[PDB]
RNA sequence: AGCCAGGAUGUUGGCUUAGAAGCAGCCAUCAUUUAAAGAAAGCGUAAUAGCUCACUGGUCGAGUCGGCCUGCGCGGAAGA
RNA sequence: CGGCGAGUAGCGCAGCUUGGUAGCGCAACUGGUUUGGGACCAGUGGGUCGGAGGUUCGAAUCCUCUCUCGCCGACCA
């Protein structure tokens, strides 16, 4: 998990999700494209 | 960066930046790159732009400049009284009216020129956008 | 041949056996023995051509017993010995390597349009027009 | 024979009573070897297994007190030179002494191929019109010989060359016995940077073994340590790893191999030729 | 220091011999023999004469 | 947008004869079988393979998709 | 960051007031004298003034800002 203040969909199984008022990513493909802020 | 050869005056006044656009097309290629909002660029930022514009594009195509410097912003060392006199010149930045074109491309498809200005528009302090051709 | 478990494609070179340096553990990431497979090999090399790149199609059961489908050389080598100029393209839409018609062409196109797939026999040959502009070559017409 | 450690027990001090012990070891059994090196001054010590060479120490520990440990090969390489320069001279004119001293010879050393045979190195004698006696004929070899040695390339011996003089003059008195020989070495030192000469690296074969699939484990630890993977001899299970890898990146090869194979390895290597060393990697030298 | 002569030897830095006294006046106060055949100075290669010096043993063919 | 299926045969695509064989590097990215399936889309094999998708069947069965110029907002936003 | 001081060949300097021609002493090099190096007795080659300018009848010279090396002060509390 990285903090950003930039997500990205970095692969293409990347989710966009908004929980509680964050936009967190969350690759399930991956643990290196899950991120949050934004 | 890209500095003036052979100019009239060292130090320039200050002044100020109000106004409109003067070059507000894409007049010699097709893809531009046109200033939306108002602000300074350095030449610097103007070498790192197309520094990092050419292997964006792998340095093929042909990538035209409408801009340049000659405002002489000088600067103050660290520590000084103010005024003995104007301060040393330190770096050429270049005035933007708001709607002028900054760079034109031209050799590659709107494709790539749509992806390629993107890491363009972070090496200005400016915001951008992208404009395609105009006829007539 | 069963389904696709250990199925690859191999044999960069037919007339050297074990290929070692680009196959290697290819046939051995299985750990299939290679010393048979020689012996079937050079039992079936008899009526067909000999030191050139030949593909292979390997199938094996559960039971160690192993099956082989050759066939005649791929299209793109094809201008290496239909032509008789061992090159490649470097640039290919900006090489010159040769030329050949597809009545000369056509030739070893009667040895292998029995063995390829395909269901129109100028078409199969076609296989290797199209492959000719897009590997440095040109054909004569 | 095959698994290796060696000694720098304070670097001098502890080495003049050890490895005396070794041959009194080497009675015990003869697997008992030691490679002597004098390019490092180090005896790098050999073993059989897992079990045998940490109590070949461990028995110096207790009845013998030393304090040795495991060291690496730290080598000169070679060198090698490049191009050519046909205008240097050997001015000197010193005075004191005795009668005279002068000197003047002209120095052109020749770039041979890196292939070749031990006609690799000549003095290739092209003197001409009576410039330069015949009674100089092994001296201005002399003067010239003597600085393969100190080379300021960092310090090493250099090897692929020849020299084809040409031109000098001398006296009747002044030039001597040293007189050329001085001229034949200083002024050569002048010969030597002007070429932008190479550094090189002692080229081992490389030959570690695999049970018959293993290439996908081996692929980083070699691949780092400039592997020039030129194949497989290939069995029915056995197959064998073969490259090209030089010497002095087996820093800490036999003690890092088995963690990585499973523990299940065992490695041999062969020392073969010469080649080149780029100026990334020739940084580490110094 | 010490001498030693002949041709061909074993010494490497730190190899036990045993010195005898004799100087060789070629050197100002090189004072000594080292008896070649002291506890690891391997016998000299090949005299046939004088097998005294040096320690060779009896040319059995 | 799914629900079950093909999701390729030809051929290592001559390269790079590096280990490169849909897939390290330059380039060229023909087409046939065809109702249709890039001589390659994401990974992923050391490279095969494995796993998926485009492009394309049957079904469900009504709206659905990506940018543009704009309203007021969310993130960016820690200090004694 | 700031005064006074200059840059003339490998080395070091008059040419600069008030712009006009690039000389000079000692090295590299060669010769005379001697049997020979060194010395003496004489010469040859060696720069277009760190550099970019503008100015101008022509610039080392005239001025300005930079590269570098000196030197002067960088203080009260």
């Amino acid at each position: 998990m990285k903090v950003r203040a930039s997500v990205k969909k970095l692969c293409r199984n990347c989710k966009i999700v908004k929980r509680d008022g964050v936009i967190r990513v969350i690759c399930s493909a991956e643990p290196k494209h899950k991120q949050r802020q934004g | 960066m890209l500095q003036p050869k052979r100019t009239k005056f060292r130090k320039m006044h200050k002044g100020r930046n109000r106004g409109l656009a003067q070059g507000t097309d894409v007049s010699f290629g097709s893809f531009g790159l046109k200033a939306v909002g108002r602000g300074r660029l350095t030449a610097r930022q103007i070498e790192a732009a197309r520094r990092a514009m050419t292997r964006a594009v792998k340095r093929q195509g042909k990538i035209w400049i409408r801009v340049f410097p000659d405002k002489p912003i000088t600067e103050k060392p660290l520590a000084v009284r103010m005024g003995k006199g104007k301060g040393n010149v330190e770096y050429w930045v270049a005035l933007i009216q708001p709607g002028k074109v900054l760079y034109e491309m031209d050799g590659v498809p709107e494709e790539l020129a749509r992806e390629a200005f993107k890491l363009a528009a972070a090496k200005l302090p400016i915001k951008t956008t992208f404009v395609t051709k105009t006829v007539m | 041949a069963k389904k696709v478990q250990a199925y690859v494609k191999l044999q960069v070179a037919a007339g050297m056996a074990n290929p070692s340096p680009p196959v290697g553990p290819a046939l051995g990431q299985q750990g299939v023995n290679i010393m048979e497979f020689c012996k079937a090999f050079n039992a079936k090399t008899d009526s067909i051509e000999k030191g050139l790149p030949i593909p292979v199609v390997i199938t094996v059961y559960a039971d160690r017993s192993f099956t082989f489908v050759t066939k005649t050389p791929p299209a793109a080598v094809l201008l290496k010995k239909a032509a008789g100029i061992k090159s490649g393209s470097g640039k290919p839409n900006k090489d010159k390597v040769g030329k050949i018609s597809r009545a000369q062409l056509q030739e070893i196109a009667q040895t292998k349009a029995a063995d390829m797939t395909g269901a129109d026999i100028e078409a199969m040959t076609r296989s290797i027009e199209g492959t000719a502009r897009s590997m440095g070559l040109v054909v004569e017409d | 024979p095959v698994i290796s450690i060696a000694v720098e027990p304070k670097t001098k001090a502890d080495q003049e009573k050890m490895g005396l012990a070794l041959g009194r070891l080497a009675k015990e059994d003869p697997s008992f070897r030691v490679w002597t090196d004098e390019e490092s001054n180090q005896t790098i010590i050999a073993g059989m297994g897992e079990l045998h060479l940490d109590i070949i120490v461990d028995r110096m520990k207790r009845e013998f007190n030393v304090e040795a440990n495991v060291g690496k090969p730290q080598v000169a390489y070679r060198e090698t030179i490049r191009q050519k320069v046909t205008d240097v001279e050997g001015k000197h004119a010193k005075q004191s002494g005795g009668r005279g001293q002068y000197g003047h010879v002209v120095i052109d050393m020749y770039p041979l191929e890196p292939g070749s045979n031990p006609k690799g190195y000549e003095f290739i004698n092209d003197i001409k019109g009576g410039v330069i006696p015949g009674e100089y004929i092994p001296a201005v070899d002399k003067g010239i010989q003597e600085q393969l040695k100190a080379g300021p390339l960092a310090g090493y011996p250099v090897v692929d060359m020849g020299i084809r003089l040409h031109f000098g003059s001398y006296h009747d008195v002044d030039s001597s016995e040293l007189a050329f020989k001085l001229a034949a070495s200083i002024a050569f030192k002048e010969g030597f940077k002007k070429a932008k000469p190479v550094l090189l690296e002692p080229i081992m074969k490389v030959e570690v073994e695999t049970p018959e699939e293993n290439t996908g484990d081996v692929i980083g630890d070699l691949s780092r340590r400039r592997g020039m993977l030129k194949g497989q001899e290939s069995e029915v299970t056995g197959v064998k790893i073969h490259a090209e890898v030089p010497l002095s990146e087996m820093f800490g090869y036999a003690t890092q191999l088995r963690s990585l194979t499973k523990g299940r390895a065992s490695y041999t290597m062969e020392f073969l030729k010469y080649d080149e060393a780029p100026s990334n990697v020739a940084q580490a030298v110094i | 220091t010490s001498y030693i002569g002949g041709e061909g030897h074993n010494l490497q830095e730190h190899s036990v011999i045993l010195i005898r006294g004799g100087r060789v006046k070629d050197l100002p106060g090189v004072r000594y023999h080292t008896v070649r055949g002291a506890l690891d100075c391997s016998g000299v290669k090949d005299r046939k004469q004088a097998r005294s010096k040096y320690g060779v043993k009896r040319p059995k063919a």
